[PDB]
RNA sequence: UUAAUAGGGACGGUCGGGGGCAUCAGUAUUCAAUUGUCAGAGGUGAAAUUCUUGGAUUUAUUGAAGACUAACUACUGCGAAAGCAUUUGCCAAGGACGUUUUCAUUAAUCAAGAACGAAUAGGGAUCGGGUGGUGUUUUUUUAAUGACCCACU
């Protein structure tokens, strides 16, 4: 659960920013 | 007064401007393509 | 349109044609107002003053409401009378310029006029090609909504008085001078007076007419159409009114103590279909019942009996093109159904009925998400479905129809689209669970549906209720667009 | 409700607008709370225009220690800007018909509930008044599809 | 069927707490329904089946309004009786200033509540004053003098008018 | 199984209003009020009068063949005394002892 | 030569029934019209004044007007006071908090004069800000704003 997923989703947004 | 129709008539022509120069380009085509050739006026 | 300056009163379309809009527009040129201000200006553009003329013909009546004064030798005043004509009265030479067209011609015109007024209206679309290059009078049956083809066997005018219902005497010779103009006019007050508010327009055609004769010849000689005039069958054009069409009971004068004029008129013009009814609000009053039919229309009905009562007893009227159409449609088996109109939509009517009764069951059910929307999306709610919906004809395959189903926005819904799509499966089990604990006359299964290219997991809620009808259901949330966007 | 088309001591009727009690609005005035009121004006499918109204009170929750919880005004101003958008989407899409059914078992108050409870959660939000102003025209026909 | 309800403050709380059972008491006499509700902090009244007269339930909505701006029980039980009536007197809308509601609040209950038992003897009537209401029981006339002689207290008129008026019509009243 | 109407008691001071009504509202029947029938000027909103008036307000209710009915009470309200008068308890308890039914009443103040 | 618990200035997230301008909702009152209806209606301790069968009162409908934001509304918040409570938008402005930003005593108090106005140190609560959290909750949605509570200032 969560820290992992927010690891993710964080790495998600690394893709939606550039 | 003049003034009154004169912005009516201003507004009007503001209103129907663009219907009015592409239906008269319409109108020239048209009247080109419907035009009656003057040597068989004489013709008759 | 196919108007022109030719006589409409033997028949035709015409009696305004090019001659008469220069009268119309050099009229205009010098007023045309009900207080004779000028509706036109000599430093108009050609849009302007045709633009003028389409608004003058839509806006201004010349034959019932009122007829325009004018003065060929002095400004134009529009007067608010009409003398139940095509009235357009010149002072200086007392001519009445519209005397060749005929009422519907001019109601047909004023049609028109009001179609190209709109048209001119639009600033969005382009209606050139519509107005201008388009021709509508090469068909009929595009033009016109119904053609009934009557023949007229009438022979020479010593049979006339045998095979004319009416009179044909000194006085129509001296008023309607021609047989064709007392026909037009005697066959469009019959069928104007027989339908009424059923149609909109009408127009009545001489077919195979001839205006061009020899030199050898005192005139044109004609024996086509069982008859010795210049036609070979009369054609009756009609624009249906939607709204008036396909009722039952033709209206009448209300009974009352005394007869009065249109009671007489009414009886005297239906005689055995002329009776009396109560209706819905208890008004006794004269009328006619008819029965409708899922091969023809009614109209051909009142045509028929009218013009076989009240024309000639030799006329034949058929509409065979119509019948065929109709009988082309898929009757469905519901009773009364050949004896059913084209406009009615009982049996969707009664699918809509029987949905809301499941929705009133379904939409006071108890969830954990509270149910959104329970919304109708099947063709049978459009009214496009092929066949009619019958009652437990699950054969044809617009049968069950889909419906939407949202419930409230909750973050319950899962971030992949299997387990979303297995969510929504054990939801419709909740709701299976519920249907088949209490609503068991509501019968239900699952199915799957894979239209959908690559979602495997979307199951169908599939109820027949005890009015024979099937739905089945499909659930629409906010994280799809998400989860399909964001694959 | 209003009157439209009668036939022989049969007479239908039309919605005409939502009213609410007397004594309840002045029952769920509490002392030491926030009055939060919302409305807006919008055009129909048909085109029937109706002003909608909205009222929104808060409420407490459990181990409160202080008396009053108010809010802060800065919820406020986005609150009632998040209801407003709420009310958009719900309206303009398949009128009284559905309408009216989505007000009685008052699904939109909680989808406010659903968008509210980041902020600030609430009591007992109804909409409590609508009015009609703006009907086109009379329409006998589709006003008979709820008829049988 | 009729269901009236209203709210109170908790520093009454423990006090309904205590003579809710006298409540539903001289509640229970009526055939009438009850519930407490301390999460809302509201008592609600509703009619039952068994009601033999309806229109009490309007008496007791007062009864309850009675137990909303905190009036003793056995001075609050005579609404239920047939010749009593009642009169709540909201005094918030007429100051913005706050200094001036203390000024025309103490004003009108005088040094030690004198003026305000002046009224209570002028009238006949129950008066006690929770706040931004004024509590008015007794008779109806006396209650037509009460809500004068209050709201034109809320105002610049000097109440004096109203203590020597009002001794003038009782001393008239004696001849 | 009833047929219905509304009442619509409107109890003021100095003189006390009935006026029973259509399910409409429009269509008034049988208005008469208590201060009629009562010539002092002072009882015009006395509850000994207020049973006088509504009972025959009861007696022509039934005469046109209205059987069952609802009540909205009113006290004058708005910048006035907002607490309805003595006789509006009167004017109820007199038509439901003359026998008529009674469900469901509201305030319209 | 420092950068005062002297003063002043800058920035950030803000805060306020703070001000100026604009827009909008609500019912009430009065008046006018339409509908049902038809001898009384206002008022006082009663008296008296007032209205009325061209229908008073009331009912239901619509328009108009000016006025205001009823419960919540507090020994709360803002402004030097005079004063400031409908939604929404614009326009500057202000303080506090935060700050490892800047000048460097530029300062404090007051006749004359100006404008506006009739003319000692703890205890508890609460407002605004900040910080810490062996914290909760909204979270079957990946995250996360927000509220809540403990502690400090």
């Amino acid at each position: 659960q969560e820290d992992v997923q927010s690891s993710i989703v964080d790495e998600d947004g690394f893709t939606l920013v550039v | 007064t003049a003034t009154e129709s004169y912005d009516i008539h201003i507004a009007r022509e503001t209103a129907e401007l663009f219907k009015s120069n592409i239906f008269k380009l319409q109108i020239d085509e048209l009247l080109e393509q419907v035009k009656l050739k003057q040597k068989h006026v004489l013709k008759v | 349109r196919g108007f022109s300056s030719n006589m409409s009163h033997s028949g035709s379309l015409g009696g305004f044609g090019t001659f008469e809009f220069t009268i119309l527009m050099a009229a205009l040129l010098n007023g045309g107002g009900i207080n004779s201000n000028k509706i036109l200006l000599h430093g108009f553009s050609s849009y302007q003053l045709f633009k003028g003329v389409i608004k003058y013909l839509a806006t201004m009546d010349l034959c019932h409401d009122g007829h325009l004064q004018f003065h060929s030798n002095p400004a134009s005043k529009y007067i608010d009378e009409g003398f139940q004509t095509p009235t357009l009265f010149d002072k200086s030479t007392k001519v009445n310029i519209l005397t060749k067209m005929t009422v519907s011609s001019y109601q047909i015109l004023k049609e028109y006029a009001g179609e190209t007024l709109r048209m001119l209206n639009n600033v969005v679309q382009d209606q050139f090609s519509n107005i201008f290059l388009t021709n509508i009078s090469r068909f009929d049956n595009l033009k016109y909504d119904l053609c009934y083809d009557v023949q007229l066997p009438l022979g020479k005018y010593n049979n006339l008085e045998t095979s004319l219902a009416a009179t044909f005497g000194s006085m129509e010779r001296v008023k309607f001078i021609t047989l064709e103009n007392f026909l037009a006019h005697k066959i469009t007050n019959v069928a104007r007076y027989a339908l009424g508010d059923r149609i909109k327009y009408i127009q009545i055609e001489m077919v195979g007419q001839k205006s061009d004769f020899p030199i050898t010849k005192r005139k044109v000689y004609s024996n086509t159409g069982g008859n010795h005039f210049n036609f070979d069958f009369v054609r009756v054009k009609l624009i249906v009114n939607p709204s008036e069409c396909d009722k039952l009971v033709t209206k009448g004068p209300a009974h009352s103590e005394t007869m009065s004029t249109e009671a007489a008129v009414f009886k005297n013009f239906w005689g055995i279909k002329s009776s009396l009814r109560r209706f819905k609000d208890g008004s006794i009053t004269h009328c006619c019942v008819w029965s409708t039919s899922s091969s023809e229309p009614i109209i051909s009905s009142i045509v028929n009996f009218a013009l076989q009562k009240h024309v000639s007893k030799k006329a034949q009227i058929s509409n065979e093109t119509i019948k065929k159409f109709h009988n082309f449609l898929p009757l469905p088996n519901l009773p009364s159904s050949a004896k059913t109109s084209v406009l009615n939509l009982s049996s969707f009517f009664n699918l809509k009925k029987s949905f809301d009764d499941l929705y009133k069951i379904i939409f006071q059910m108890k969830l954990p998400l509270s149910v959104k929307s329970i919304l109708p999306v099947g063709s049978a709610f459009r009214y496009t479905s092929l066949c009619q919906p019958v009652p437990f004809a699950y054969s044809d395959p617009d049968f069950f129809q889909d419906v939407i189903l949202e419930f409230e926005t909750s973050p319950k819904w899962p971030d992949e689209i299997t387990s979303l799509e297995k969510a929504k499966t054990a939801f419709l089990l909740k709701i299976q669970e519920e249907l088949s604990a209490n609503s068991s006359t509501y019968r239900s299964f699952f199915s799957r549906d894979e239209s959908i290219p690559y979602n495997l997991e979307i199951v169908t809620l599939n109820i027949l209720t005890p009015e024979g009808y099937g739905f089945k259901f499909r659930v629409l949330t906010e994280r799809d667009e998400i989860l399909y966007l964001r694959a | 409700l209003r009157v439209d088309e009668v036939q022989g001591k049969n007479l239908l009727t039309n919605f005409h607008g939502m009213d609410f009690t007397t004594d309840k609005l002045r029952s769920m005035v509490r002392k030491w709370q926030t009055l939060i009121e919302a409305n807006v004006t919008v055009k129909t499918s048909d085109d029937y225009v109706l002003r909608i109204f909205a009222i929104a009170f808060t409420r407490k929750q459990a181990n409160q220690v202080k008396r009053h919880s108010y809010a802060q005004s800065s919820h406020i101003r986005a609150i009632r800007k998040v209801i407003s958008e709420i009310l958009t989407k719900e309206v303009q899409g398949s009128t009284l018909a559905q309408l009216t059914s989505k007000l009685i078992p008052e699904v939109i108050n909680k989808e406010i509930e659903n968008a509210t409870k980041d902020i600030f959660p609430l009591q007992n939000i109804h909409v409590r008044k609508v009015k009609l102003l703006k009907q086109p025209k009379f329409d006998v026909g589709a006003l008979m599809a709820l008829h049988g | 069927e009729s269901s009236f309800m209203t709210l109170f403050p908790k520093y009454r709380e423990s006090y309904l707490k205590t003579i809710w059972n006298d409540v539903t008491r001289a509640l229970d006499k009526h055939n009438i329904a009850c519930v407490l509700d301390l999460v809302e902090g509201s008592m609600t009244v509703k009619t039952t089946r068994k009601t033999y007269d309806p229109a009490i339930i309007l008496k007791a909505r007062d009864l309850i309004k009675l137990l909303a701006r905190s009036v003793p029980f056995p001075q609050a039980v005579k609404i239920l009786q047939d010749d009593m009536a009642c009169d709540v007197i909201k005094i918030g809308n007429f100051v913005t200033n706050k200094e001036r509601f203390v000024k025309r609040r103490q004003r009108l209950v005088g040094p030690n509540g004198n003026t305000l038992k002046a009224l209570e003897l002028l009238t006949k009537c129950y008066i006690l004053v929770q706040g931004n209401t004024v509590s008015a029981m007794g008779p109806f006339k006396g209650l037509k003098e009460v809500r004068r002689v209050v709201e034109d207290c809320m105002k610049n008129i000097h109440p004096i008018y109203h203590i020597k008026e009002l001794m003038i019509k009782r001393e008239l009243a004696k001849r | 199984s009833q047929v219905f109407g509304v009442a619509r008691i409107y109890a003021s001071f100095n003189d006390t209003f009935v006026h029973v009504t259509d399910l409409s509202g429009k269509e008034t029947i049988a208005r008469v009020t208590g201060g009629m029938k009562v010539k002092a000027d002072r009882d015009e909103s006395s509850p000994y009068a207020a049973m006088l008036a509504a009972q025959d307000v009861a007696a022509k209710c039934k005469e046109v063949g209205i059987t069952a009915v609802h009540v909205k009470i009113r006290a004058t309200g708005g910048t006035r005394t907002k607490t309805p008068g003595p006789g509006g308890q009167a004017a109820l308890r007199a038509l439901a002892r003359s026998g008529l039914r009674i469900g469901r009443i509201e305030d319209v103040t």
